[PDB]
């Protein structure tokens, strides 16, 4: 697969795209 | 965290699998 | 704010936009 | 829960807010 | 609610979330 | 250009491609 | 209307240009 | 307007509500 | 990496995250 | 084709990938 | 129709709504 | 391409069809 930057809403979509069923979290403040 | 590795650097499909439940 | 019909990613790009950099967990059932 | 709710139903934002960090 | 920027296609679809039934109007050059 | 089926979000999004910085207005019945 | 046009059966962008300011 | 107050500044939610009709 | 249902934009999207710069041909039937 | 088989069905990342260029 | 700057997913979602049934490709390293 | 010319710099809708099978 290949890299990239994803900012925004972009990162979220991905994170959808990838975990799907098994949901995720998103944490900007860490 | 996946802000500064994602997005102002870049990531992989892979690194991305960590941030799911 | 109106009510919301919001299926598969839309449902996330939501939670990003409500949410921001407060962060949120996206946990769908099973 | 949520996910479905507002799928299949209809949710909030104020709904949603309840899954923020 | 959190706040932050908003920019091209990214502006419009928060508009959709926020007004949702309600309808809005886009107008860049005011 | 070819015929569309535009629901949602995707409507708008079609209507900020197409209209762009003359802007636009989204105008749901009801 | 329109949005309830390009939802239910489709539309074309010529018809989309319509809306334009 | 909107641009220069959501875009180029950040703006709220509650903002972005002006431009309902 | 989980199973999708991907219609529409959302396709062509999930198309662009998985191929990148590496690009990708979008081809439907008729 | 992948176009239908996505949305009719379901598929896999790793099924996308062969449409890479 | 306008012009304007389409870039990453913004650029093949537009491909998508102008092409639409008839596909297309997306080439960044041409 | 098609990033140097509807990226990089603008394009129009026209242009991207030229990306069309
Ligand atoms: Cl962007
Ligand atoms: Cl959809
Ligand atoms: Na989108
Ligand atoms: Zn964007
Ligand atoms: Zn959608």
């Amino acid at each position: 697969f290949v890299n990239q930057h994803l900012c925004g809403s972009h990162l979220v979509e991905a994170l959808y795209l990838v975990c799907g069923e098994r949901g995720f979290f998103y944490t900007p403040k860490t | 965290g996946i802000v500064e590795q994602c997005c102002t650097s870049i990531c992989s499909l892979y690194q991305l699998e960590n941030y799911c439940n």
